[PDB]
């Protein structure tokens, strides 16, 4: 529907660091739906953009995307703007079939995300442990 | 998935230890709750995976499971535990609670 | 954190009073919350169960076609309908938060609130 | 660290199912983990593959990758056995670097996960409509 402030709660390693995101227009070009952080810096703000394929009368398949990247930048010594060190990256593809009903697209969207907080992906991510 | 718990009544004075189960139907992994309730006001939590201890309840309550067999226990009964423990498991969606058993 | 439910409600048979549940404390849209009715002397029930934000409910196979329970963001409540009731529905309703809006492993009911205590 | 059963429950749509994966050994080519479901017939099943870049000397940036497939088949007439019709995959990639600490880590790792729960990538995912 339309993208509206988006809040994310009770996230990141611990307990709670909310996360408020606000809606930064539709590319035309391209059609990607972005979304952004209310940050001092337009430059040194966390932003996902969400891509999902244009429904047409034969499109035998369809395919979302989001895009998430955050940036993480230090104060350099000799001058006087911050400037981005580096930024972590994280996207995700999803690709269904023009005869994919609900009930599939649901289980695999909750599979996603019950992986995402599962206890051996949460250890491959943080501490880059391989299985 | 439909639970059966084990000894409703247990009788039991308090001087002594006090073991009960709470059977699952159809293997549900370790994670189901043990409610505990004296008549009058709302249930608490007890034991919130199996063997953890939920928030600040005394350390006098543990509870260990197999695979489709699970087991709730107290140390020293003391006089405030009565009041019909329950038993519920998330596996699936019906989280259909225990026929809990009194003390 | 605390959930009140007002202390007592009545009706007649064939009339559906609607039960809330306010919850203070916790930032309500993050936690679902969870219903469970209990019978004056037999078990408890788990009618069903939303989650503030995103709006997805989960229902007893018995209470699907009996009730419907939705939530106000705005003054940080939940709503329980009950759209109809006949004799054999007198018991204490419970409202309890338990999870979290992001995972499906935890879902223990810890912070029940008082109850109802329905008659007809 | 070291692979093993994996239970997911309460998954999507109406928290009606569960899903159940065993360890099926890890690949010594490329280093990719293999997870599966236990179904009727190997050739249809749930399967989840975890790679992570090993650690070396120096490397140039981290890599994770998850990758989930879902086939649904269909018994065709005038044959015996199931056939693969269709299935939906998905797959996320985590793009970490050197110098990037463990809070940062996780907390892009929970922000995708609590965002495949907001109201956006519900209605982006399960009925496939734009933003």
């Amino acid at each position: 529907a339309k993208l509206e402030t988006v809040t994310l709660g009770n996230i990141g390693k611990d307990g709670k660091q909310t996360l408020v995101l606000n809606p930064r227009g539709v590319n035309p070009t391209n059609g990607v739906a972005s979304l952004s952080q209310a940050g001092a810096v337009p430059a040194l703000e966390k932003r996902v953009t969400v891509s999902v394929s244009q429904p047409s009368r034969n499109r035998k398949n369809y395919k979302v995307q989001v895009k998430i990247q955050n940036p993480t930048a230090c104060t350099a010594n000799g001058s006087c703007d911050p400037s981005v060190t580096r930024q972590a990256y994280a996207d995700v593809t999803f690709s269904f079939t023009q005869y994919s009903t609900d009930e599939e697209r649901a289980f695999v969207r909750t599979e996603l995300a019950a992986l995402l907080a599962s206890p051996l992906l949460i250890d491959a991510i943080d501490q880059l442990n391989p299985a | 998935i439909q639970m059966t718990q084990s000894p409703a009544s247990l009788s039991v004075s308090v001087g002594e230890t006090v073991t009960l189960t709470c059977r699952a139907s159809e293997n549900i992994y370790s994670n189901l709750a043990w409610y505990h309730q004296k008549q009058g006001i709302s249930p608490q939590l007890l034991v919130y995976a199996a063997a953890k201890l939920a928030d600040g309840v005394p350390s006098r309550f543990s509870g260990s499971g197999s695979g489709t067999q699970y087991s709730f226990k107290i140390n020293s009964l003391q006089s405030e535990d009565f009041g019909s423990y329950y038993c519920q498991h998330f596996w699936g969606t019906p989280w259909t609670f225990g026929g809990g058993t009194k003390l | 954190v605390q959930l009140q439910q007002p202390g007592t409600e009545l009706v007649k048979p064939g009339a559906s009073v609607k039960l809330s549940c306010k919850a203070s404390g916790y930032t309500f849209t993050s936690y679902s919350v969870h219903w469970v009715k209990q019978r004056p002397g037999q078990g408890l029930e788990w009618i069903g169960s939303i989650n503030p934000n995103n709006d997805v409910a989960y229902f007893n196979e018995k209470f699907k076609t009996k009730a419907t329970l939705t939530v106000d963001r705005s003054s940080s409540t939940a709503y329980m309908q009950l759209s109809s009731l006949t004799f054999e529905d007198s018991a204490v309703y419970y409202c309890a938060r338990g999870g979290i809006h992001y995972t499906y492993d935890g879902y223990y009911f810890d912070y029940w609130g008082q109850g109802t205590t329905l008659t007809v």
